[PDB]
């Protein structure tokens, strides 16, 4: 009950963590395709 | 210390969970080391190698490619800005 | 509870769009280069896989070539991709001439020419 | 348009900004560290310093009564 | 002096300002690295080191105590 | 500006100044305590004490 | 006895849980500072890319 | 002078001024630590404990 | 009681897969990732 | 146009300015590094003396298995 | 939406 | 011309490579003719 509790927030902080980390690895990814792109240009 | 059996089948789930737990904390400081190539490894695991000791090591070169063009137009519109008001001012 | 639900969709549903993504191969040119700038011998092997230096013989009885305009046609006078190109060229040059913009693309892939008889070509 | 540079140096100044709070950030949580290590701690000089009271107290009885023994 | 070279030394003062805008994020970046990685784990491992410390001394600390009602 | 410019050169200024003093005394009072504890409080476990009991 | 005995050791793995659990949001966090640094500065790179599409892009045009 | 750089040289000032105080505090946390480690966990606890330890030694070594 | 204990028991399945799928995640997919992007 | 050497003399004292705590934030990295070190070789000592301390609680369970 | 260093500590 | 020869599944060289030698992608390979009027 309470101890479920006690560690739903731990998972909760878990969630954002992960959900942060998702967006930006699809930020990096748009970087890389602009990356290859100026590559090939150049 | 004898215990009933829902109280054990909780129990040895609790030591698989803590098993995998330091298995997915392994793997995240794996991810985190910044010991490509310090320690026994060829693989890249996101570190400065992989950001500012690295893009910023491409960044500081980058802006001869891109940057500097619009430096150069934008130094000759100044310029011919620079003669307009000259000659605008001046002749008046 | 029901939060513990959320959190775990949540979490399932990143994981999920995280393994769909897909970080762009290399394209053709950088290959070239990189390959060409990476060794010692990679750089001879691929200014040997990249310029070849075709039999003179071979090449005078396929093609007349002209030291005025230094310039390479087909001896049987059949259009090429060469011609396709220069032609294009010229023509963009005369419209510039004439006070029409360039082409936002500058390289444009001959991807018509190509086609319409490398298809053929796949099917012979 | 406009000066080329005027973004670039918009963008560097905004992420070294950025860096700086974190580095704020990270040494207030190194204070409350070390803040939390001395009171913890609190206790082993009040343990050295009655164990040092002793030994200059069994020194100085083995002053006072002659029982101290030539050394080995 | 020069007049172009005039203009080149305000684009080169730009330069300038760039260049060392880069190097002071660099350094800024590298002292976080090095207080987020280094000082803080230490601390850390000090901190266990000195629990361990009073740790094993508590049965003297309980003798003192027991008689010394500190 | 340059109020704020040289006003962040002080306080850099002043946080390098304030960390060498510290560097300065902390490694003075680090010299004897690594004195000594390098060399005479150096420990070795050889062995462990065992009841034959459970022999 | 046997029920204290199952909440202790209930407290003990709930508080090593916890500590290991610190220990990965802590990783993930400084993970996530770093990945957004390379984001931070990376991001002009667009702008550089976008002007070098007009000379050559391929598949586009 | 552009006003986008001057609210953000101002904002980098402010930024350096708390870290400034910030490691003011660290510098005296430190100090603090160094006294606590250097005079006490081996100046007197260590030193006495090892003293005491070292001599049973001899004196048992000598008894063997 | 049992049903706490259910309840209890069907969470920490959720949550071992949750984390077996976190882990295969985070050891697969990433580290190629990010070759590939310091390779670039 | 605004006046070039008004441009001209902002940008000097900027480039100064950033120099100078250019300069500054280099000797912040290498205090940040000789602190560590400090900090590295005080740990280490402290160290040492829990292995010295750890004696007391060998002499414990010594005593206790005698017993 | 910047994540900011927040070592987490004990319980 | 050589975007049009390899398809989109032989760019997966190295990394790329889908893990369920390769003639990695090259452009078109050219042949120097000689124009100076001489052999």
């Amino acid at each position: 009950n309470t101890i479920q509790q006690l560690l739903l927030p731990k998972i909760r902080e878990l969630s954002d963590s992960i959900i942060t980390l998702d967006s930006n690895f699809t930020r990096l990814n748009f970087i890389h395709e602009s990356l290859a792109d100026l590559n090939e240009s150049l | 210390h004898n215990l009933s059996p829902l109280q054990q089948e909780v129990l040895d789930k609790y030591k698989q969970l803590s098993l995998d737990l330091k298995a997915l904390d392994e793997t995240i400081k794996e991810l985190n080391y910044s010991q490509h190539r310090q320690q026994h490894s060829q693989q890249e695991t996101v570190s400065p190698d992989e950001i500012l000791q690295e893009m910023r090591d491409i960044e500081v070169k980058i802006g001869l490619v891109g940057t500097l063009l619009k430096g150069s137009v934008y130094s000759l519109i100044l310029q011919r800005k620079q003669e307009q008001e000259s000659l605008g001012s001046n002749s008046k | 509870g029901e939060s513990l639900d959320r959190c775990i969709d949540d979490i399932n549903r990143a994981v999920d769009s995280m393994s769909t993504l897909y970080f762009k191969p290399p394209g053709i040119f950088h290959n070239a280069i990189l390959q060409g700038a990476s060794n010692k011998a990679s750089i001879r092997k691929d200014i040997t896989r990249l310029i070849k230096d075709c039999n003179h013989d071979e090449a005078y009885l396929l093609f007349k070539v002209n030291p005025e305009k230094q310039s390479v046609s087909r001896r049987d006078g059949k259009e090429g991709v060469f011609d396709y190109v220069i032609k294009r060229d010229t023509d963009m040059k005369r419209n510039r001439r004439l006070g029409r913009p360039g082409e936002k693309p500058i390289i444009h892939v001959p991807k018509e020419v190509y086609l319409n008889k490398d298809r053929l070509d796949l099917n012979n | 348009m406009e000066n080329p540079h005027e973004q670039v140096q918009a963008n560097i100044l905004s992420r070294i900004i950025g860096n700086v709070k974190r580095l704020n950030e990270s040494v207030a949580i190194l204070n409350q560290e070390l803040v939390t290590i001395n009171n913890r701690n609190k206790n082993l000089e009040i343990m050295g310093a009655i164990c040092d009271n002793y030994h200059s107290s069994v020194q100085f009885n083995l002053e006072a009564t002659n029982n101290k023994k030539p050394p080995l | 002096m020069d007049s172009a070279s005039k203009e080149e030394t305000l684009e080169k003062l730009d330069q300038e300002i760039t260049v060392n805008l880069q190097k002071i994020d660099s350094n800024l970046s590298f002292c976080f690295h090095k207080i987020t990685q280094d000082i803080i784990p230490h601390v850390a491992t000090y901190s266990e080191i000195c629990e361990r410390i009073m740790d094993s001394t508590e049965w003297l600390g309980t003798m003192f105590q027991e008689t010394g009602l500190v | 500006m340059t109020d704020a410019l040289e006003q962040s050169v002080l306080a850099l200024e002043g946080t390098v100044s304030v960390l060498k003093d510290s560097v300065e005394s902390l490694k003075c009072a680090n010299e004897p305590s690594t004195n000594l504890a390098s060399t005479m409080l150096q420990t070795k476990r050889v062995f462990r004490l065992v009841p034959e009991y459970d022999v | 006895t046997t029920d204290k005995y199952f909440i202790e050791q209930r407290n003990i793995v709930l508080q090593e849980i916890n500590e290991t659990m610190n220990s990965i949001l802590n990783g993930l966090n400084g993970l996530n500072i770093s990945l957004e640094s390379s984001i931070a500065v990376g991001r002009e790179f667009q702008s550089v890319s976008d002007l070098w599409k007009t000379l050559y892009d391929g598949l586009e045009s | 002078m552009n006003a986008n750089k001057q609210r953000q040289y101002n904002q980098l000032a402010h930024e350096l001024r708390e870290l400034q105080t910030n490691l003011q505090e660290t510098t005296k946390q430190l100090d603090i630590m160094s006294k606590q480690c250097n005079e006490n966990l081996v100046g007197q606890l260590g030193k006495v404990h090892g003293s005491w330890l070292i001599g049973s030694y001899i004196y048992y070594m000598e008894q063997m | 009681t049992t049903q706490s204990l259910l309840k209890e028991s069907e969470s920490l399945d959720k949550i071992t897969a949750m984390i077996k799928n976190v882990t295969a995640a985070l050891k697969n997919n990433l580290p190629v990732y990010v070759n590939q992007v310091h390779e670039v | 146009m605004d006046s070039i050497d008004e441009q001209i003399a902002i940008k000097r004292k900027e480039l100064q300015s950033l120099q100078k705590i250019t300069s500054l934030t280099d000797g912040l990295k290498i205090q940040l590094t000789e602190l560590n070190e400090q900090i590295k070789e005080m740990g280490m000592n402290a160290d040492s003396v829990a292995q010295l301390m750890n004696n007391w609680d060998s002499i414990i369970n010594n005593i206790s298995q005698a017993s | 939406s910047a994540t900011e260093y927040r070592l987490s500590i004990g319980s | 011309l050589g975007l049009l020869q390899y398809a989109e599944g032989d760019y997966e060289i190295g990394p790329w490579k889908d893990s369920k030698e390769d003639l990695v992608p090259l452009p078109e390979t050219m042949v120097r003719i000689r124009v100076d009027g001489n052999e």
